[PDB]
């Protein structure tokens, strides 16, 4: 369960980059692919999590985050980032309202979602570690 | 707005 | 000028203690006093923002803040810390999902509401400037 705190510290340190990626992918997909996830195994990587899959994962007794689907539906992406971390079947909610807001974060990085994704995954590989 | 909000104060270490 | 990034940095650096204060106040009051705010003037301090007050603000800004009312209604306090940052004629959403969640933060920090209020206001004093 130590991964939850490691991921939480990574998120606190990388809010600008995560917000830029969040907004860029949202510009591409909205919620049509589901929620942005970080699957920590075999190494941390971004994945899309369809709503139906999130709900079934959360209904396991190891999770049961109360009203999670409502939290996902109510998150306002132009103000706030939401993702989920997944480690050995267990969900950790990632949510924060960054400064500047996600659309500005994305404009500051430019049109390089692929490079941002690679950078965040390379960083995560040494920063969420068993 | 600020005129309509209410300070949250510690009870304080009462003597 | 600098208060947005200063507030954002203070929140990121103090998520666990802010979550502990948020949960302690939830235990005490529920939403009966309104939403917790951070009023940056004349010095940074915690306030309660009654629903009626937030409505009046939104009306006076011609509904630019309509999404804030919904965010307040739907907040899940077991998972999400919610606070209203009050700057100079400007408000900033504070919403984040800490690790561990707010009830565990309050238990683990082991400080009462008084001590959390005092330490957090001391920490903001001079670091957030309007």
């Amino acid at each position: 369960s130590k991964w939850r705190s490691q991921l939480d510290r990574f998120v606190k340190e990388n809010q600008q980059d995560l917000a830029a990626l969040f907004w860029g992918l949202w510009l591409e997909n909205g919620d049509s692919q589901g929620t942005i996830g970080i699957d920590l195994q075999p190494t941390p990587h971004f994945v899309y999590c369809p709503k139906d899959a999130v709900e079934k994962l959360n209904n396991n007794v190891e999770n049961r985050l109360q009203e999670l689907l409502g939290i996902i539906e109510h998150n306002q992406p132009e103000i706030e980032v939401l993702m989920i971390g997944i480690g050995k079947g267990e969900i950790k909610l990632i949510q924060f309202a960054p400064e500047p807001p996600p659309p500005v974060c994305f404009e500051q990085v430019g049109k390089d979602i692929d490079g941002l994704l690679e950078l965040l995954e390379q960083r995560m590989s040494g920063e969420i570690v068993v | 707005f600020r005129e309509n909000v209410n300070a949250i104060r510690p009870f304080g270490r009462r003597p």
